[PDB]
RNA sequence: UUCCUCGUGGCCCAAUGGUCACGGCGUCUGGCUCGAACCAGAAGAUUCCAGGUUCAAGUCCUGGCGGGGAAGCCA
RNA sequence: GCUCAUGGAGAACAGAAAUCUCCAGUAGAACAAAAGGGUAAAAGCCCCCUUGAUUUUGAUUUUCAGUGUGAAUACAAACCA
RNA sequence: CGGGGUCGAAAUGACCUUGACCUAUUCUCAAACUUUAAAUAUGUAAGAAGUCCUUGUUACUUAAUUGAACGUGGACAUUUGA
RNA sequence: GGUUGCGGCCAUAUCUACCAGAAAGCACCGUUUCCCGUCCGAUCAACUGUAGUUAAGCUGGUAAGAGCCUGACCGAGUAGUGUAGUGGGUGACCAUACGCGAAACUCAGGUGCUGCAAUCU
């Protein structure tokens, strides 16, 4: 017979770690989820509440609501050639910031700050990032670096 | 040094087991009322082997657990029945011993026809200052080497005390 | 020989965290207590930490940050002398007066010490800080014992009893106080108010000169040095709640030198590692003594 | 040896070859460097197979086996 | 090959998951009278093998072996 | 509140296995059952008190047509332990 | 402290044989073992529905004009954010 | 800088064996009338801080230490892998082109850092 249920296929990614087994240390509890927060989604597997679904494990969500001990995440769901909004009541063990957002975050308000710097004289800050370029021209010395000069080697066995 | 790292009596235990529950068991837990002046404690099968007779929570033994100078008294009493002479086997390794007597007639219960006769399997347990470190609820920790009790230790204690002697090795 | 542990059993261990291995700290209850409502956002629980030692009782009202928890006040037994307490500092009583310094220490330095001032006619009486109308809702605080026992007649009940008297709001049943009957399950006032001003204490000191005189004067010395009878023990805590009353606000010590003076001798005495270089010298001696035909 | 392989390769399928070992035996360690750890005392003979001494571990142990190398 | 069933003292056969196992025949000892029959009494068991489930397996679960049986049809 | 499997060393009858004591022991045990996850001052073992295995309907996740059933999740207003 | 032989009366007695157990090594493996661990595929984000400052509402929340949410007003425009 | 209470990260913190420990603090330690709990005041509770001791716990150091952590043009740009070809090869498989890129091993180094409050020659 066949068999798809809730924790079907979850064997390795709901395990716990390895030396990292027991208790979760406070900070999960401690961390403050306001709506609007992107929370990243990884599963405890020792807090068997609150858990979400093998298909939400490293899904990145936006807090819709705040409860008691839960949290409520919306996420983006691919059913066929659309996608559909996921509410799910999640606990915080299962839950964690996503650090992108923080590092977006600071570069706005970098951002801000050169502008504001740079308006004094006007000087055209170009704030936006850019590509890595092409290398520029140089100049390579062989002052103590002369060449070393190489050849393809000869076959052995090595055993 | 030697400031109070001396050995002393953490416990005698005095274990009788019986192979049955009911009369005996309850004669047997008379005897240890009037001999340590604590209400004794029976205990319970683990498991049933059906040679010896014994069912899982049958009530097989009983003992009793003494602390203080009682402990060293009747610790005399019975090392009077054992001619202060004991085996080295009944030294373990961590500095703990033991020895059974028959006939606890030997001593105090003189017979008081209604309880009858017994044997005992007394244990001693020693243990120096500050072994409640392993004890304790708050900071758990474990005995230093240096301050762990052993057998060539508790063996020249009680040489040095009660003025006895060991057997064959 | 018997005494080893294998490289893969060394390998595999997962060490509790550090407080669980310096056997100090439950988790299992630390999370239970620190854990706040994720709606109340960044609104601290205010554990009230009793702690007891030898020689010492150590009450805090602490919350909990990511970084590490953090005091608002904190209360000792070791400075009740200001207020008229030299013996017996860590009793029923000494129990009952750092939680009461401690509450009107925090209410003092919060504002909430005009109103709230608790009970002042102590009676024995089982009752909670409650809530003035039109007013701030107190001030709330959960006790947190650690790995010690709830037990009828334990003094960190005493402490939680003089908090609830100063004005805190710790939210308490009445069935660990002494003077609760078990049977009819009810609270006695009398024990508890001669528990509160050392009556488990002066009955001692009384019932002990008139039996044994050599146990009275082994302990219960200082009492005799400083001229301390039975009956002068009550009007002493008495006169020590109103000093708290009075003054709590925490004058700390001198500290008669600065942290350097202290850390001088201390530094200067401490045993320092062995560099890198010293430990390559350390063997290649060995080596050529133990190994080089001594 | 190089015969009973080559008649060995009879039984088997596909295509086994033949191959001289730069190595002492059985060893993973070169003729030469082999033979500077012998005159030395790193080495030291078990039933069929042999034990090196290591510059990592304790020095009691390392001193108890392998002596011929700190007597120098 | 598939499915069903059985495996027990020298032989035939039985058993509530609950005493190192009921009966009968055979064997042995003694008696009656020389032998049978008969009267009294004894002995004999790793319950086919290998694993597990339960405080407890002859029995409860899986595989193998051997004995027997049913099926193996339309062309 | 306590720590398990297992091993080692000891104690009359008592031996391989009865009961007692100590040391080690990251789980090598137990958590009704299948297997896999998870769990050590516990989710295990013992003890105390209990009926939240209650009421009212709603929302969400899985299977999915984003239907039903089943199961589960987090809340709300009560009443309780 | 498994099973055998020899000196042996036996011995918590010895010499030897064979097994198991222990220690350090050694050869080889795993769809339903694994400390570790790719490549390719996969989620989110890369700003005006944004950022910042000031102070208004609440029956929620707070020890508390403390927070949460939603707001008024004001500042930052085409390099407005790869 | 040491110590205590409460912690954060959770072995650079663990483990084995030794050594040392001013001051203070923690600790062991002493007693059983009361609250309280045990077969046992051993644990738990209460009283004293008095009678003593750093012996242990605790802190630190030591070890060509086990383990753990970090790094490396160490192995190895290897194994493996995305893409391509009317490439080779009877096939099994293997090379080449444009890309990504390990683990073990080897060597080297390190062996708790830190927050709030209080207290200490
Ligand atoms: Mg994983
Ligand atoms: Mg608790
Ligand atoms: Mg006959
Ligand atoms: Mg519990
Ligand atoms: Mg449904
Ligand atoms: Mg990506």
């Amino acid at each position: 017979g066949k068999s798809h249920g809730y924790r079907s296929r979850t064997r390795y990614m709901f395990q716990r770690d390895f030396r990292k087994h027991g208790a979760v240390h406070l900070s999960t509890y401690l961390k403050v989820y306001k709506v609007g927060d992107i929370v990243d989604i990884k599963a405890n597997g020792s807090i068997q509440k609150g858990m979400p679904h093998k298909f939400y494990q490293g899904k990145t969500g936006v807090v819709y609501n705040v409860t008691k001990s839960s949290v409520g995440v919306i996420i983006n769901k691919m059913v066929g050639n659309r996608y559909l909004e996921k509410r799910l009541n999640l606990r915080v063990e299962h839950i964690k910031h996503s650090k992108c957002r923080q590092e977006f975050l600071e570069r706005v308000k970098a951002n801000a700050a050169k502008r504001a710097e740079a308006k004094a004289q006007g000087v055209a800050v170009q704030l936006k990032r850019q590509p890595a370029q092409p290398r520029e021209s140089r100049i390579v010395s062989t002052e103590g670096n002369v060449p070393q000069t190489l050849a393809p080697v000869p076959y052995e066995t090595f055993i | 040094q030697n400031p109070m790292r001396d050995l002393k009596i953490e416990k005698l235990v005095l274990n009788i087991s019986v192979g049955e529950s009911g009369d005996r068991l309850t004669r047997a837990s008379k005897v240890l009322e009037q001999l340590s002046g604590q209400t004794p404690v029976q205990s319970k099968a683990r498991y049933t082997v059906r040679t010896f007779g014994i069912r899982r929570n049958e009530k097989i033994a009983v003992h009793v657990t003494v602390r203080g100078p009682k402990a060293e008294e009747i610790l005399e009493r019975g090392l009077k029945v054992k001619e202060y002479q004991l085996r080295d086997r009944n030294f373990s390794a961590t500095g703990n011993f033991g020895f059974g007597i028959d006939e606890h007639i030997d001593l105090g219960i003189k017979y008081d026809p209604s309880i009858g006769i017994f044997g005992m399997d007394f244990y001693v347990v020693m243990n120096r200052p500050g072994a409640r470190v392993t004890r304790r609820k708050r900071c758990k920790g474990t005995v230093g080497n240096s301050h762990k009790t052993t057998k060539e230790d508790t063996v020249s204690w009680f040489k040095q005390k009660y003025d006895a002697d060991v057997l064959d090795k | 020989q018997k005494d080893a542990k294998s490289s893969a059993y060394s390998s595999r261990f997962q060490t509790p965290f550090r407080r669980r291995r310096e056997g100090k700290t439950d988790y299992y209850q630390r999370k239970r207590l620190v854990t706040q409502h994720k709606a109340k956002y960044n609104t601290p629980k205010y554990r009230l930490v009793v702690r007891f030692t030898n020689k010492d009782i150590i009450c805090q009202i602490i919350s909990s940050t990511i970084t590490g928890d953090v005091v608002l006040a904190a209360a000792y037994s070791h400075e009740l002398p200001r207020y008229g307490i030299t013996h017996g500092l860590t009793n029923w009583a000494a129990a009952y007066a750092t939680g009461l310094l401690i509450a009107r220490r925090t209410l003092q330095k919060l504002g909430l010490d005009e109103t709230y001032k608790g009970v002042e006619e102590v009676e024995g009486e089982y009752e909670l800080t409650e809530a003035v109308e039109d007013g701030p809702r107190p001030f709330k605080v959960f006790l947190d014992i650690g790995l010690q026992r709830t037990t009828t007649g334990a003094r960190v009940f005493g402490a939680l009893k003089g908090a609830s008297d100063g004005g805190l709001y710790v939210p308490h049943s009445e069935n660990r106080f002494p003077g609760w009957d078990f049977e009819t399950e009810e609270i006695d006032p009398e024990l508890l108010r001669s528990y509160i001003f050392g009556g488990h204490v002066s009955q001692y000191m009384e019932e002990l000169a008139d039996d044994d005189e050599e146990r009275f004067s082994e302990l219960f010395k200082g009492y005799l040095a400083d001229d301390i009878d039975a009956d002068s023990l009550e009007d002493i805590y008495t006169s020590a709640h109103e000093a708290i009353r009075a003054d709590p606000a925490f004058k700390p010590t001198e500290k008669k030198f600065t942290k350097e003076q202290y850390a001088a001798e201390s530094k200067k005495y401490r045993q320092t590692k062995l560099s890198k270089e010293e430990r390559a010298a350390r063997v290649a001696a060995k080596i050529a003594a133990l190994a080089g035909q001594q | 040896v190089v015969e009973g392989l080559r008649r060995a390769r009879y039984k088997f399928p596909g295509q086994q070859k033949i191959i001289l070992s730069k190595k002492w035996g059985f060893t993973n360690l070169d003729r030469p460097e082999y033979l500077k750890k012998r005159e030395a005392g790193e080495v030291k003979d078990d039933g069929a197979f042999v034990k090196f001494l290591s510059k990592k571990g304790s020095l009691e142990n390392n001193i108890r086996e392998f002596p011929e190398y700190f007597a120098a």
